[PDB]
């Protein structure tokens, strides 16, 4: 067994310690891997504080008894990821063990209001007898947001699909919402609206079939 | 400078057999390395599958073992993984990887007493389902005269009704990268996926510069180049 | 004037034991002041071949000089040359002999190696090397790809082939492996060639000298 804890926070530029516990840490010691969405894991620390080439010196590692720790000084927004401890047992058939993973969040980051763009159904989609309203929300921080749709002025909950906020390449968050309609509903109303509430305040965008 | 590349079907029927292969470049399979398979189920952590060393035998995760078999092929310079009797619990992103040799006695230099996974492939997605593959429909998210942010304008591509995951989107054959975000997919009640990809461009370029998104759905051998023009 | 070896044997001094803080050598000496030591000067346990003969042939020298016979970062390009071990520590950090290199696999491969040195020093050249012996077969496979490896050192006056011996052993200085150390004198103009597919503790620095 190899245990680590699933989440830890650090203020931007401060120091964070990510510890993992297990008896296999005595012996072949611990490895650390940075896992970001859609990317292969990256080995950042192994051995006695050994770093592969291309890893910043802000990363460091140390092992106590059966406890190993990944340390990040001057933590940056790019360091937000999942971190897994990894070792090889010495007894039995010597299996490779993975920790449960630790989610690193970086705090005191600059706040940003969401940029919202609502696309009406395209002429091509309507001619295929379908209609999707696409509301793209971007450039906001923190990455928490609630979406609501309206037909004319009445709320609409049928045919709604919203993704979970995800980081962009500039460390701000993005999210998307979809409202599926038939072409007859689309043209039967005067307008539709995408309502995006972020940190108490709301931005609404409106499209019209006319 | 050893590099790895997974390949295999992105869809497997329940109780079928998953079969993956990891191609090796800049190195030889006839080595002392421990060629390793690892997977990550959705919402779960990394799971060790097994390992093999040419001339040194195999070693598996006891949780699998009965259904997992790892072997090599020196001729084509790659090693493979076969997982039989698959269920929804076997849906995951599968990674191949290289673990350098390690020592068991006090006879070697110090580095051979550290375990680590040196090289990783980029991962391949395998979903276990009885549903059938479906290529995507791509529709433009054209910018309009209201849909603009002054000097900046957002345009995109709607990738509709595909199965299984994933889809990747580039813009202008990779020549357009700055200001690009491809969103995660939504799963609809029909079982089909949908995502969007948006890029912010100078609104003064809307009548001059050509914008094409490049949708790739390897889980249907489909590439779509969709032209996006103003409303 | 004598060669002051301080706290160190001639074994540890001539092989470059890290713990020998002893002063880098003079150009000549009529005798050697040394500490005999129970554990020789071999920070890694093993057998020193012809140690008695080497000790008396080094008792008095004329033109002693240490030089880099095989540069560390160019002679072994697709091997690993940075091996260290705890049994040869330096200031509490693992290290190795300053005159030898522990060649092991690179990227899982230990290709056939071959290197040669021609004695242009116009005097006798003292070359030293080692042969490493793991304690189990899977560890011989780990660091050297080959299971039945060989080392061959030949000159015009010297020729011997070495094979590793894999056996369980007691721990000497915490180590279960062994390194046997060997040496020969290269006469001016003569060539020495090293060939191996594993287990060679390669020469890094050698010595040019004139006995007497
Ligand atoms: C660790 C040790 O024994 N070091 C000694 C050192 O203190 C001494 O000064 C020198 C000769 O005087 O011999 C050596
Ligand atoms: C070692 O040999 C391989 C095989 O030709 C070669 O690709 C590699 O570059 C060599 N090593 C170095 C350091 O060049």
């Amino acid at each position: 067994e190899l245990t680590q804890d699933p989440a830890v926070s650090v203020a931007l530029g401060q120091t964070v310690r990510i510890t993992c516990q297990g008896d296999s840490l005595r012996g072949y010691s611990a490895s650390w891997y940075q896992l970001k969405p859609g990317q292969a894991p990256v080995l950042v620390i192994y051995g006695k504080n050994n770093r592969p080439s291309g890893i910043p010196d802000r990363f460091s590692g140390s092992t106590s008894g059966n406890r190993a720790s990944l340390i990040i000084t001057g933590t940056q927004a790019e360091d937000e990821a999942d971190y897994y401890c990894n070792s090889r047992d010495t007894n039995g058939y010597r299996p490779v063990l993975f920790g449960g993973g630790t989610k690193l969040t970086v705090l005191g980051q600059p706040k940003g209001a969401p940029s919202v763009t609502l696309f009406p159904p395209s002429s091509e989609e309507l001619q295929a007898n379908k209609a999707t309203l696409v509301c793209l929300i971007s450039d906001f921080y923190p990455g928490a947001v609630t979406v609501a749709w309206k037909a004319d002025s009445s709320p609409v909950k049928a045919g709604v699909e919203t993704t979970t906020p995800s980081k962009q390449s500039n460390n701000k968050y993005a999210a998307s919402s979809y409202l599926s309609l038939t072409p007859e509903q689309w043209k039967s109303h005067r307008s539709y609206s995408c309502q995006v509430t972020h940190e108490g305040s709301t931005v609404e965008k409106t499209v019209a079939p006319t | 400078q050893v590099q790895l590349q997974e390949s295999g079907p992105g869809l497997v029927k329940p109780s079928g057999t998953l079969s993956l292969t990891c191609a090796i470049s800049g190195g030889s399979i006839s080595s002392s390395n421990w060629w390793t398979w690892v997977r990550q189920p959705p919402g779960k952590g990394l799971q060790w599958i097994g390992e093999i060393q040419h001339g040194g035998g195999t070693n598996y995760n006891p949780s699998l073992k009965s259904r997992a078999t790892i072997f090599v092929d020196v001729s084509k310079n790659h090693f493979s993984l076969r997982l039989s009797s698959v269920t929804a619990a076997d849906t995951a992103v599968y990674y191949c990887a290289k673990v350098p040799p390690y020592c068991t006695s006090a006879s070697c230099p110090d580095d051979y007493y550290y375990h680590y996974m040196d090289v990783w492939g980029k991962g391949t997605t395998v979903t276990v389902s009885g549903a059938s593959t479906k290529g995507p429909s791509v529709f433009p998210l054209a910018p309009s005269s209201k849909s603009t942010s002054g000097g900046t304008a957002a345009l995109g591509c709607l990738v509709k009704d595909y199965f299984p995951e994933p889809v990747t989107v580039s813009w202008n054959s990779g020549a357009l990268t700055s200001g690009v975000h491809t969103f995660p997919a939504v799963l609809q009640s029909s079982g089909l996926y949908s995502l969007s990809s948006v890029v912010t461009v100078p609104s003064s370029s809307l009548g001059t510069q050509t914008y094409i998104c490049n949708v790739n759905h390897k889980p249907s051998n489909t590439k779509v180049d969709k032209r996006v023009e103003p409303k | 004037a004598p060669l002051q070896l301080g706290n160190c044997s001639v074994a540890g001094w001539i092989l470059g034991n890290p713990e020998c803080e002893s002063l880098i050598s003079k150009e000549s000496w009529s005798y050697i002041v040394e500490t005999p030591n129970p554990e020789n000067g071999t920070c890694y346990p093993g057998y020193f071949a012809d140690y008695e003969e080497l000790r008396e042939q080094l008792s008095s020298v004329s033109s002693f000089e240490r030089f880099e016979i095989f540069p560390k970062e160019s002679s072994w390009p697709n091997h690993t040359v940075t091996g260290v071990t705890a049994s040869c520590s330096h200031n509490g950090k693992s290290s190795f002999y300053r005159n030898l290199l522990w060649l092991t696999e690179k990227n899982g491969l230990y290709p056939n190696l071959s290197n040669s040195y021609v004695n242009n020093k116009e005097k006798e050249v003292l070359v030293l090397w080692g042969v490493h012996h793991p304690s189990n077969i899977r560890d011989q496979r780990a660091i050297y790809h080959t299971e039945n490896a060989y080392v061959s050192v030949v000159s015009s006056h010297y020729s011997r082939r070495f094979t590793p011996e894999i056996a369980k052993r007691p721990k000497v200085r915490g180590q279960e492996g062994r390194i046997n150390y060997y040496w020969t004198l290269l006469e001016p103009g003569d060539t020495i060639i090293f060939e191996a597919n594993g287990n060679l503790i390669a020469p890094w620095y050698a010595f040019a000298l004139s006995r007497g």
